[PDB]
């Protein structure tokens, strides 16, 4: 297999992503450098097979029944439909540039694919019966990184990661309507790698970084150049946008990427790729902080470097490059996919 | 007498303007004078010469030890909530004729205090918790059910909410909604009376300019002043010494 963006060969799978069946019996790992998807039995924790897909998959999504796996092939500019039981790819549908993510609707009738190409703004919809692209939903700006569907199933958010932009936003889509109702801008943000929903659907979490672009590059202290942040947005109309720090004063979480939401919404799990660790936060303390604070106070608290310790549950050692994380349906276990170490770290959560 | 006590000067709304923090004690039949309120008459300064009305209310009768009135149990207020006067309790009392005034508050058994579980919490459940949940701070719901904090379950949700500290404020002064031994400085009391009571503002923005709701008509005078008394007493949780039947820490 090839290292991304290069013609150089490697024998290493290099997992870029991970997910889990709704019945929690199977883990599906997208191998970026392996151009395939590894199947892992959750119970025995060993590999049950490797399914060949198109070239450089960065993402995957499982149908509610768990009979199919929809994989996002980034360089092939496509999406592979794989039979889970047969361990074989039964189709290839082709989409806009660089899908970085795909999600299946609650009814399982539809799959939404975020096209992350720098000059490309699209969310391509795919009927599961036709097993083909239906239409395309144009976002407010370029390069959607990932989407997420509400538990309601009537709303779809897309994080827009836009090159050459300090203010990076999130689009709200009405699934029945199929276009943009509202666009909410995260100010002074960059590199949004994920978006997740709270079980009650009243909030969304987005991992990103806050650069200071307008300042000289001088020291590394007190996040003079980059700080790392998680933002909670209230799905309510006119809701708050709360930018919160992931960092200590002398300890930062480099490049937060993947997110896993606790089934009951008690904890938030954040893959930290740069510092190779999983940051676990208490969501009732976070949301408690959001509800009890004004917008001004939150905006001031974004730069508080001692704030994290209030809502921070843990930081757990992981393999190198944990770009993605996922949870078991009972929420008692958290899996983190490590690219460089070519493995998966299994974590026992606080849930008992 | 022979018991530790201190005192608080009160305004026309019955709230403490200044609290004397110390422990004073009187011997039997003894009495004590002071020129002022921490004026320095008992510390660094000579007694100021003062002709006071209280001097004539002290002992005027030859057949009595003291003609001065005993401490009253309650207060009476007018329709606006102003101080109307002082009110007798049910502790009234061998006994001999050695004082002119009715004997009140000498029974240690029946001495009244304000307990959060017995007094305040039911008021909170009745008049408050309906609109106040996790989504609308402070959270007054949950009843008397204990909330575990850092592996310790002591008080309820409402108590934990009301006693919560505020950023940039000395906890020795107060928290977000509560200033111990000052009701007049407490944001909660500020909102319950819907006015600025003191010269010390609890925080920068107090009364919302949008979506504000008047809280002054939610409580009767007895309930509101019960909260005032609770805060002025130091805003405790368990005010009944020793283990009792009311909800609390158990292992
Ligand atoms: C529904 C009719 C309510 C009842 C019953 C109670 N409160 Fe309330 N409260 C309500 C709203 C809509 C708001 C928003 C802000 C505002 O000023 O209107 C509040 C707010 C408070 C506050 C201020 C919180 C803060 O500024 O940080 C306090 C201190 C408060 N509420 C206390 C309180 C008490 C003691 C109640 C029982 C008498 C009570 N509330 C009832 C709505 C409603
Ligand atoms: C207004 C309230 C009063 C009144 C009517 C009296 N005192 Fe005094 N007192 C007062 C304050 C604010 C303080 C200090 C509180 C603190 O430091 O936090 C005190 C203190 C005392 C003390 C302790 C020693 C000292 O601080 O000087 C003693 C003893 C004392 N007060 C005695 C006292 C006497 C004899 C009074 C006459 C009735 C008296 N107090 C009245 C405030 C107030
Ligand atoms: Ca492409
Ligand atoms: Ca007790
Ligand atoms: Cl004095
Ligand atoms: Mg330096
Ligand atoms: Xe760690
Ligand atoms: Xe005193």
């Amino acid at each position: 297999g090839y290292i991304q963006g290069t013609h150089v060969k490697t024998d290493l799978p290099g997992p870029f992503h991970i997910t889990m069946s709704p019945d929690g019996s199977t883990l599906f790992i997208s191998n970026q450098s392996g151009h395939s998807v590894t199947f892992v039995d959750a119970r025995t924790q060993k590999v049950t097979g490797e399914v060949a897909v198109r070239v450089q998959p960065e993402a995957s999504a499982v149908t509610p029944d768990g009979a199919f796996l929809y994989v996002c092939n980034a360089e092939s500019d496509s999406v592979s439909v794989v039979d889970i039981q047969r361990k074989q790819e039964i189709k290839e549908i082709k989409v806009g540039d660089w899908p970085s993510g795909i999600k299946i609707s609650p009814d399982g009738k539809t799959a939404y694919v975020a096209c992350s190409g720098c000059m490309w703004n699209a969310i391509d919809v795919i009927d599961t019966g036709r097993m083909e692209k239906v239409r395309s939903i144009y976002t407010s700006d370029y390069g959607p990184r990932m989407v997420e569907i509400s538990p309601d199933g009537k709303t779809l958010v897309a994080i827009l990661d836009t090159v050459g932009s300090i203010n990076r936003s999130v689009d709200f889509i009405d699934i029945a309507s199929g276009r943009v109702v509202e666009n909410r801008v995260i100010h002074e943000s960059s590199n949004l790698r994920d978006v997740v929903y709270t079980p009650d659907g009243k909030y969304i979490a987005v991992t990103h970084q806050t650069p200071k672009n307008w300042l000289p590059v001088c020291e590394a202290e007190n996040g003079q150049v980059f700080t790392n942040n998680v933002t909670i947005i209230e799905t309510k109309a006119g809701g708050k946008v709360a930018r919160l720090p992931l960092d200590d004063l002398n300890n930062y979480d480099g490049n937060p990427y993947g997110m896993a939401m606790d089934p009951k919404g008690k904890y938030l799990y954040i893959g930290v790729r740069g510092m190779h660790r999983v940051t676990i936060l208490d969501m009732d303390k976070v949301l408690g902080l959001v509800r009890s604070s004004t917008q001004e106070e939150l905006d001031y608290l974004r730069d508080d470097l001692g704030l994290v310790r209030d809502y921070l549950v843990a930081r757990v050692p992981t393999g190198l490059g944990p770009s993605s994380v996922c949870l078991s349906p009972d929420g008692k276990f958290c899996y983190a996919a490590n690219y460089f170490s070519n493995n998966v770290t299994v974590i026992r959560t606080a849930v008992d | 007498s022979d018991v530790p006590y201190y005192m608080q000067i009160l305004d026309d709304k019955g709230m403490s303007v200044q609290t004397a923090l110390t422990w004073a004690y009187l011997r039997p039949y003894h009495g004590r004078i002071c020129s002022g309120c921490h004026y320095g008459s008992y510390r660094g300064r000579a007694f100021k010469n003062i002709h006071a009305k209280a001097l004539y209310n002290w002992w005027y009768d030859d057949r009595s030890h003291y003609d001065s009135p005993f401490a009253f149990r309650y207060l009476k207020f007018d329709n606006d909530g102003n101080y109307k006067g002082v009110k007798h309790g049910e502790d009234v009392v061998g006994p001999s004729g050695t004082t002119s005034q009715p004997v009140e508050g000498l029974t240690l058994d029946k001495q009244r205090t304000v307990d959060f579980r017995r007094d305040i919490q039911p008021i909170l459940d009745a008049k408050c918790a309906m609109c106040h949940d996790s989504n609308n701070p402070p959270n007054l719901g949950g009843g008397l059910e204990l909330v575990s904090v850092d592996g310790i379950a002591a008080y309820s949700r409402a108590y934990n909410s009301l006693l919560e500290p505020q950023r940039g404020k000395d906890p020795n002064i107060g928290g977000k909604y509560v200033n111990p031994s000052a009701a007049i400085n407490s944001l909660l009391v500020w909102r319950l009376y819907e006015a600025e009571l003191s010269a010390n503002a609890p925080r920068e923005k107090i009364f919302p300019i949008e979506g504000r709701l008047l809280h002054n008509k939610f409580l009767t005078q007895d309930e509101r002043y019960a909260i005032v008394e609770w805060i002025d007493l130091g805003a405790q949780w368990d005010n009944i010494p020793g283990p009792d039947f009311y909800p609390g820490y158990l292992v």
